[PDB]
């Protein structure tokens, strides 16, 4: 009677499809997804420093808006800038804005330093009710706004040696007055000038009086500039008139900092990945949540998703 | 499909067999049978386990880039922005394609070539006392109860002890 | 006698060659090109909405060169600007040239709303021998020159408020005399001034007085600048002498238009893909026409061709 | 190559096979003929029509980008601009390179494939009748004329019907 | 693996075989030889160098390119100068990554296929003069002498010579 | 008694390790390494023409600083510029200094025809301690620095026709004195200005009088610019004061050529590919030993080796 012995394979009723070079649609036995397509909705605390910027960007942290004084000398991995942020402090504009913003948030830190400048010859400390803290009429805590002493206001000629091993960051300003009357009541010159330099650079800025579209009880504007202070280096200030001074340096790091926009809540979660619309997992090595992410992350591709057999070819019954 | 036995000579798979990959099925005197093969299922498991591990949790850390979103229009410096940006994922998404369709066709080529083994590991086993179907079963021409059966499956099956019994079926007239 | 029974596979006596992992030259039955090295010479007036800038670049239309006139209001899907074009207005150049081209061709639309400006105090509507509209002496469309009225330039300070959904785009000008009486004639201030701002932005330009190389009739300059204006923001345009003035604003969209430069001539026919060569198949993955495409086109490769087996290897008897 | 069979133990092709990829070759005491095999030769044909209509029309969308060619010299800017249209455009050349090689490589191993594949076929159709003779022809021990070589090609051949007669010739002495 | 011989169904390689990659190692009564196949180590070495000269020195000319260290903060131009390097090195690192990958198995996959040919071809030869043992080894049922054994070596091994006797011992009782 | 006839391969007992798409550790009978990892140490003079800088940047070799005079008009494949380099003339800054730096290299010449400009009205050809040839007082080799006469600094007016087929490469400046008094004893303004200018661009610099931190004697600075002219067009140079000016123009190609920063020394063999650790081999297709690169090269990856396989697997008896 003999007998009879046959080789052969398992197979599944309910089978995957995915492509191959010959195919785009054949069956397998099982499957597994390589875009990761889903995001927790919040932005984890972990493992990364997160910085909320919450009402504040970085820029006004920088400053000193007084609303957000909180953020004096912190750290970040990542700020988050949320789109709710408003400025409450005197209005102002930044010659290239955008760099000033990466350079900050690339270094990570608003470490600030105060440094004694000689300012003698004009009154410090100016302030506007544009720009309160309690109630009281104030300015950005990292700016001295100088203005005249007894109706005069010297050519003013001002050093500051950096001996130290890092570099320093110098924010400073330029104040655009309104009105000619108000030029000369701040700083009896008909017309300003500030030049900040160095060893290897200069930046001399002129004024220009007129006004600008009322913004927050004010139609005048000051004008944001910074200056990067090398080792063995000298930072030289001067003015005869509308000077916005600094009131000292930042230190300027290289680490792996950042900034995101997103209005995606904190969570008290574990994630090395995070997106905008929030911390997704990096067990995948594709994602199509966003092309903007930050940490150990899948590649952004195109794709929904993209299966990849971890079984033969499915044949059933 | 490479192979021509998965989806080929086979005609169908066994959604009965829920041990293994790749398996046994018989008929003697005793009954009928069915029992998977570790070896050829272990191999086929491995060998995606290892594309998967090649794949899997082996990210890139990124931390500051450039900005992909814009509020305002401001021309040339943006636009290169942009474009090194629409590059770069155009250039991932090409290669995350062509990753999963080669692996894809690999992993039908490997899972058919185990199936292949096992044919051929079987065939050479039996020598003269069996002959294939051409289905991918063998019949067997001798007295084979389910010990005879157990010693093919556990790679211990003599052929000498049955090559008389075998030659005399196989060449009767 | 018995029989044979031989299994076999076809051949060919003229195979092609084609390359592999192993080996840059095997002979296979069949091939076919996958590298798209050939153009029609022209450029298919479809499915696209071509626009033959024919004499004009894309700025003379902008800022309504005379002989530009006819393409007021257009759209384009692609504008096509040939090597031919040529500027027959005021003399003038634009800082940023590059990128005030490709924003309005990345908008794709040349619609202007005229707008009432309340230019009190000046006269209006100057003209020059370098701009003719039939023999009469006349300027750019959309720009205003204003000059002095009665021998005064008032501080002029005038204010447009953007109220709309759309981005407003504003085109003006800085005029630079040829000569000091040139200037006092046409601004009667010994030097001009020009402050166009909004909200989060300004810019002030100061003319230079001084002749330039003789260009059709002048040796002085207009430099043309552009501001946009946001939903809810300002226009705010001040000067003392030396402006050209904005009649109006232009709608800035985003949408899947450009501009390629070109002298291939528009056809009657249909294709996708746009090359400066000419329109070109895209039935094929790779393409080594040129670098610049529009469309859905073959991405560009340095091969001149690719040979993709469509057979097996040859071997002939 | 890779299965040994063209341009292997197959000295050469048939340009006279003008119905198909694959086919038959037959000498008996009626005569000498040549017929295609149909299922071997569309395996092939839908595997390479697969591989191309994932390959034509498949293209890229694009509108405005950035700008290639200069008629100025500006410096960092532009360094930047051709810098990256010049690594775009390497990156897809290599993309394109390997994708042409890899797909030749596997469109002659799977032409190679199906060859085998209808050997192996026709060799377990023939059971103990037949004797490869090495150069992809088998040797039939039995009368056979033509619609017993049209049971082959066809697949209805009973082998049990001359088992006895090729025996006997097969093991003649 | 992928035919199943190389650290399949031949448990290990020859470390004396130093003229070949491929060989036949003999025992008849003479005694017991080793010689090298030329034509299947020919195969695989051509292979091997043709993947070689596809990629060695075939490299790229690039003269002026963009800076690709920097002194100095500067924000935006030099974040997307930095961002644009990134993403290059770390497309052709995966483009290094992945052919590395693919040929090394392709490699193994081509000895592995050129084993199995030079198995085939040796069987085909021995028509019913012989029988597969399993183990990449033929049992041969007659008296073969070195200048047998040379025969089939060379390819000049008359089957006919020996089939009566092989048939005798073969199917002996 | 029959025989045996055994098929196999061979096997080694010094195997290596490879990776391949199942597994990342199999070993294989032998392998190649596909990234260059290390280099000979010095940059090969051959078959590149090298210039070694030495101590002089090539901006200071374009400008003339004394001890680069024997750089004049040489042309290079690689210019190689060492960190040992040092300015030893009149102090100065280059606003886009980088791009200057690019162009320059990119053209691989320091071709320097002379040209006779009108400078009647003014002296010529001052110097400075800062900027001494052999121990006398002299100036930028290609800049001429002119001052008043008799008092005096008329309105300059001169003009430079290109009428070549080439283009033209001007560099100039402008003084920016330290004094008041420097700026009316040099120049007899009050305050100076610069206008160079074609048919197509124009360039105007008001200089800044104040001092600047001390550098090499002067405290004051000069600012360098450049100005390319076409075939057909003019070069137009206007100066009330402060004006650096050009001696002629430099050829300005484009080639092969580049610049590269390294103090690995020059060597007398023959390497195709330049990294600033040295040359490396390019028999790999891939190499980690620098990003940067110049000549026929493998291509940088991150990886320090890639083995590939050149045997089949390796089983030891
Ligand atoms: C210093 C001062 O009080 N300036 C005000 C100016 O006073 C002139 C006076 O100095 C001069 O000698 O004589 C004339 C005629 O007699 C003036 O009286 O007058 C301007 C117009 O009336 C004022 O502008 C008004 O300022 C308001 C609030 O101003 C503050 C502010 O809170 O922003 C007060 C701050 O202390 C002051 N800052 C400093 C450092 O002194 C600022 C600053 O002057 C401006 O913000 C800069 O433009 O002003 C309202 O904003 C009101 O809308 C505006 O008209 C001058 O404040
Ligand atoms: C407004 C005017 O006619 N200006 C001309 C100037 O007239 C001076 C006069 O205004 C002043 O009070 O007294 C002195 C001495 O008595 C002058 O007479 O004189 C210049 C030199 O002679 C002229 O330059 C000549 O302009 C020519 C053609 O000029 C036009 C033109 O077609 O471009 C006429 C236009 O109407 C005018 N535009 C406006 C808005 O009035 C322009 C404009 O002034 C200039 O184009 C700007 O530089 O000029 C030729 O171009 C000739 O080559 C040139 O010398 C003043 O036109
Ligand atoms: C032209 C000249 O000699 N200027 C010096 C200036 O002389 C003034 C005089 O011209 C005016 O009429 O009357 C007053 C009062 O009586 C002055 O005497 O005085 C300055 C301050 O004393 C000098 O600055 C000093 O310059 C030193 C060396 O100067 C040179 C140099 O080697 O750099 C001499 C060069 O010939 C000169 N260049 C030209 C084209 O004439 C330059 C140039 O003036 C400056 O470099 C630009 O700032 O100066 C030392 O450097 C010393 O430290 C410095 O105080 C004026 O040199
Ligand atoms: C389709 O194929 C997929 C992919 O091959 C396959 O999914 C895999 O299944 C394994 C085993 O079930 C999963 O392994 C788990 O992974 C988690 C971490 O993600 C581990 O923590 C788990 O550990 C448990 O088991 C271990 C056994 O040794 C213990 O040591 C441990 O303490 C835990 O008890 C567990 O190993 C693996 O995550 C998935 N992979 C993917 C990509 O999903 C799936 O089985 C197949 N589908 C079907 C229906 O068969
Ligand atoms: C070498 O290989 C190439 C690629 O495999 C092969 O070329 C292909 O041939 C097919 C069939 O001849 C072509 O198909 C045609 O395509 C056009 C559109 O481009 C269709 O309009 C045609 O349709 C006609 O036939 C249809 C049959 O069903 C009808 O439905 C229809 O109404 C028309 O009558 C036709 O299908 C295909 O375009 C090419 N592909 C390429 C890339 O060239 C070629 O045959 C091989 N060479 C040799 C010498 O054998
Ligand atoms: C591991 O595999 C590698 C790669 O396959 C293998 O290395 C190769 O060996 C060959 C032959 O020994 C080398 O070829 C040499 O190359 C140099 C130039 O680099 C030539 O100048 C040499 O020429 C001599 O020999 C020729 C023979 O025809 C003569 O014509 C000539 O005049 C010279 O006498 C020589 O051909 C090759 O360079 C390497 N390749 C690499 C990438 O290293 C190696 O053999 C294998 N390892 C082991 C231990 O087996
Ligand atoms: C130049 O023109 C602009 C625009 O008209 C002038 O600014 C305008 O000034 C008036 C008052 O001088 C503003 O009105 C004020 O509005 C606030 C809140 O909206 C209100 O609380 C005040 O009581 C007052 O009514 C007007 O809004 C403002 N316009 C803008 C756009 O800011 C500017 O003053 C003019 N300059 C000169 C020198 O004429
Ligand atoms: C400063 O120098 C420039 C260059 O010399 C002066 O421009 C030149 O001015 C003269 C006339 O004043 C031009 O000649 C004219 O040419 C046209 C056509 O070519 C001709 O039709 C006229 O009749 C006249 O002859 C000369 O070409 C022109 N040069 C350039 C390059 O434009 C400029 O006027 C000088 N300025 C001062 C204040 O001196
Ligand atoms: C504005 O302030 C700066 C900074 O104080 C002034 O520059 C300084 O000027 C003095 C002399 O006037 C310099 O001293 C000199 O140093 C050299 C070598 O170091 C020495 O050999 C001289 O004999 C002299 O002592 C001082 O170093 C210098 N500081 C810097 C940073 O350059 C500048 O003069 C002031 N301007 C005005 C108008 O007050
Ligand atoms: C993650 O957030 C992004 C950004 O908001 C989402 O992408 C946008 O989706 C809107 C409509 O849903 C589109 O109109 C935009 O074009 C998208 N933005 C960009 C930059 O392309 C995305 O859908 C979100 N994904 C998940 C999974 O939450
Ligand atoms: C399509 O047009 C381009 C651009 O003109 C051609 O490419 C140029 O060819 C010239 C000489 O023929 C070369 O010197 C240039 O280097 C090329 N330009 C660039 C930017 O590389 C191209 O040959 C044309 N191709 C077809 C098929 O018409
Ligand atoms: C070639 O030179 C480069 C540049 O100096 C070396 O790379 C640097 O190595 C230091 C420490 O050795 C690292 O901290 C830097 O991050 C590296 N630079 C960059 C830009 O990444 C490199 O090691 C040298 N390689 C050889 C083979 O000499
Ligand atoms: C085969 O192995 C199984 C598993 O241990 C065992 O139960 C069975 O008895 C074995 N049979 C033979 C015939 O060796
Ligand atoms: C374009 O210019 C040329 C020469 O100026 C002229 O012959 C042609 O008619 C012009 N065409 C248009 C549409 O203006
Ligand atoms: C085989 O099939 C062909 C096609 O229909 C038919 O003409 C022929 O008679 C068949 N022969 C046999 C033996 O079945
Ligand atoms: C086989 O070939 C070798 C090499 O020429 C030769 O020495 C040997 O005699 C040959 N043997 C036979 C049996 O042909």
């Amino acid at each position: 009677p003999g007998a009879t012995l046959c080789l052969g394979h398992h197979a599944v009723p309910n089978g995957t499809l995915v492509k191959t070079i010959t195919n785009d649609q054949i069956e397998v036995t099982n499957a597994t997804e390589l875009v990761q397509s889903s995001s927790t909705g919040r932005i984890c605390d972990s493992p990364h420093q997160i910085l909320d910027g919450e009402n504040c960007t970085l820029i006004d942290a920088l400053l000193g808006d007084p609303h957000c004084d909180g953020f004096q000398n912190k750290e970040w991995d990542l700020f988050v800038e949320r789109s709710k942020a408003y400025s409450n402090c005197y209005p102002y504009d930044v010659p290239d804005y955008a760099s000033l913003r990466s350079l900050v948030a690339s270094s990570g830190t608003l470490e600030f330093n105060n440094e004694s400048f000689n300012w003698t010859g004009v009154a410090q400390n100016g302030t506007s009710s544009a720009c309160k803290r309690r109630s009281i009429n104030s300015f950005f805590s990292r700016l001295n706004w100088l203005h005249q002493l007894k109706y005069r206001y010297p050519a003013l000629n001002v050093t500051m040696p950096n001996n130290d091993k890092f570099d320093k960051l110098y924010i400073w300003g330029v104040h655009h007055p309104s009105t000619d009357s108000d030029q000369t009541s701040l700083y009896t010159q008909a017309s300003g000038r500030v030049t900040v330099s160095t060893k290897r650079s200069q930046q001399t800025v002129i004024p220009n009086i007129g006004s600008r579209p009322w913004v927050r009880g004010i139609s005048s504007r000051i004008s944001i500039y910074w200056t990067i202070v090398k080792p063995g280096d000298i930072l030289l200030i001067n003015s005869t008139g509308n000077l916005i001074a600094p009131r000292g340096y930042f230190k300027i790091r290289s680490g792996k900092s950042s900034i995101m926009r997103s209005d995606a809540p904190i969570g008290k979660c574990n994630s090395e990945c995070i997106t905008p619309n929030g911390s997704i997992p990096n067990d995948k090595p594709f994602q199509n949540v966003n092309r903007i992410t930050y940490g150990a992350c899948p590649r952004y591709v195109k794709q929904n998703t993209l299966k990849l057999a971890t079984g033969m070819r499915n044949v059933p019954e | 499909g490479i192979f021509g036995a998965i989806a080929g000579f086979i005609e169908n798979g066994w959604e009965g067999m829920m041990d293994g990959w790749y398996g046994f099925r018989h008929q003697n005197s005793e009954g009928t049978g069915q029992a998977a093969d570790l070896k050829s299922t272990q191999a086929a498991i491995n060998q995606i386990n290892g594309k998967l591990n090649r794949l899997i949790e082996k990210t890139n850390e990124k931390f500051h880039q450039i900005e992909k979103e814009f509020s305002e229009v401001e021309g040339r410096i943006q636009d290169l922005e942009k474009y090194v940006e629409d590059t770069k994922i155009d250039l991932w998404s090409y290669n995350a394609e062509l990753l999963v369709a080669l692996e894809n066709q690999h992993t039908i080529d490997l899972t058919d070539s185990e199936m292949n083994k096992l044919f051929e590991r079987t065939r050479k086993q039996l020598r003269e006392n069996a002959e294939d179907m051409g289905n991918g079963c063998f019949k067997i021409y001798h007295k084979c109860d389910n010990a005879c059966i157990g010693s093919i499956r556990n790679g211990t099956y003599d052929h000498d002890v049955y090559r008389d019994e075998a030659l005399n079926n196989r060449f009767q007239i």
